[PDB]
């Protein structure tokens, strides 16, 4: 609900998707797929000011 | 599975209002995630092939040769607040109608059979 | 009228449900231990959003500065 709580939950979810041992073989494609703007998740993170998200993704 | 949701948009206008209404329904799907109306609740657990919206009714088709229909009621003072009909009217199945395609017309719904039979029943009445 | 789809983790991420996301991951990994949820997971991972956005795109897009 709160902005700080929302950001904390988002960071927790990103870390959860990072440390999911189940999705290891698919992450290689999950972080390599492109959106409609022709960019990876990392590029979208860095353009949308999601700088901590970009660091964790990298 | 799926969730049934409707939107209303004044006919003369640009596309920005439609896009804004779609954004509102998206936010409700995300910020609110309100449940769908009970009459279509059953059709939540069934697939859909094609849907048709008539002058006052709307018919929805399952992939298993089954159809359903329902009207609505829209409040203009308050302007999914639109509330559909109380009981969803079905299409009784006899000798394997096996619907494939449908069609929307002002005075009646149109349905197809596997062999091809232009079944139709008026919106006003309740008999094929 | 519309019938919006139902992709559970997509909704959880786009709504930022940390508890629900963790529960979904736990159930998925338990089922993978059961070895009966490999193909279904492979099909599910390709559940998308508007604009060919995979789950990670939703994750980052629900993380933009307020």
């Amino acid at each position: 609900v709160e902005s700080k709580d929302r950001k904390a939950n988002a960071h927790f979810i990103l870390k959860l998707l990072c440390d999911s041992v189940v999705l290891q073989p698919y992450l290689r494609e999950l972080l390599s797929a492109k959106d409609a703007r022709g960019m990876t998740p990392f590029m979208s993170a860095v353009s949308g000011r999601a700088y901590p998200a970009a660091i964790t993704i990298l | 599975m799926t969730s049934i949701h409707f939107v209303v948009h004044p006919l003369p206008g640009t596309e920005d209002q439609l896009n804004d209404r779609l954004r509102e329904v998206s936010e409700k799907l995300n910020k609110y995630n309100l449940n769908s109306h009970p009459p279509l609740n059953v059709l939540e657990q069934a697939t859909i092939k094609q849907c048709v919206v008539g002058p006052n009714h709307a018919a929805f088709l399952l992939e298993d040769g089954r159809v359903c229909r329902i009207g609505f009621s829209v409040q203009p003072d308050r302007l999914s607040p639109v509330s559909l009909g109380e009981d969803l009217q079905w299409w009784p199945d006899k000798d394997g109608t096996k619907f494939i395609c449908i069609g929307a017309l002002y005075s009646e719904l149109l349905a197809v059979s596997s062999k091809g039979e232009l079944y139709q029943w008026k919106w006003s009445e309740s008999e094929p | 009228i519309m019938a919006v789809e139902k992709q559970t983790l997509m909704q959880h991420i786009l709504r930022c449900d940390y508890e629900a996301c963790r529960q979904y991951l736990m159930n998925l990994e338990q089922a993978v231990v059961l070895e009966q949820n490999l193909q279904m997971l492979q099909t599910f991972i390709s559940h998308r959003c508007d604009g060919n956005r995979n789950i990670l795109h939703a994750c980052v897009s629900v993380c933009f500065p307020t």
